[PDB]
């Protein structure tokens, strides 16, 4: 948590690379309870961390400390192993490239989606952070597995502010928070009232 | 292969 010290000063924790749990309220509906771990502290807005959560692909952004929908946080002692990933050399190259990824349906069929491998994540690097061209928020997958069995193929704004213009007519608000550093014209982007990361070509 | 998941909002 943030601890008041007092008046002007509150200090924290550090909090990336570590293990959490806690509960989130969703709006007038039941709490739901979350583990998950910590990825990243994003530089132009230090409240904002990334997290990925156990069984949930996509790689999230809260305010942790201040969100008041997150309740009951507990950063626990457990260590995150830091892997020597099997193949280094294998990892390193695939970022940056645009691949298809292939998934399955439940009817059984093949659902083959374009992506593009932006990084290695952090902490938890033996995972990589990866877009969709028809999904462009930010997933996070252990890529070297689907690599191996055939089912992945292979082919600053930071600070600024950005407008998306809704179906509706409406307008979206959101920050650039990341540059991706494989590729400087895509970009990380956190829309206010959505904790998805949206990833866009801003170029 | 991975199945795409339901996700939350
Ligand atoms: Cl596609
Ligand atoms: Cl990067
Ligand atoms: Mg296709």
């Amino acid at each position: 948590g943030s601890s008041h010290h007092h008046h002007h000063h509150g200090s924290r924790r550090n909090i990336v690379g570590c293990r959490i749990q806690h509960g989130w309220k969703e709006g007038n509906g039941p709490v739901t309870q979350w583990k998950g771990t910590v990825l990243d502290q994003v530089p132009v807005n230090p409240s904002l961390y990334l997290i990925k959560y156990d069984g949930f692909d996509c790689v999230y952004g809260l305010e942790l400390n201040k969100d008041e929908r997150v309740s009951a946080l507990e950063v626990l002692p457990d260590r995150v192993a830091t892997s020597r990933i099997s193949d280094a050399h294998l990892a390193d190259t695939m970022i940056g490239k645009a691949v298809e990824h292939m998934f399955e349906t439940e009817d059984g069929s093949k659902d083959e989606w374009r992506g593009m491998v932006l990084a290695r994540a952090p902490v938890m690097n033996t995972w990589f952070y990866i877009t969709y061209e028809k999904d462009p928020v930010l997933y996070m997958y252990q890529l070297l597995d689907d690599y191996k069995e055939g089912d992945l193929r292979i082919m600053s704004l930071v600070g600024k502010q950005v407008e998306y213009a809704k179906e509706d007519g409406s307008k979206r608000t959101g920050m650039v928070i990341h540059q991706v550093e494989a590729k400087p014209s895509v970009y990380f982007i956190k829309f206010d009232d959505d904790f998805h990361i949206y990833v866009y070509d801003l170029v | 292969a991975r199945t795409k998941q339901t996700a939350r909002k």
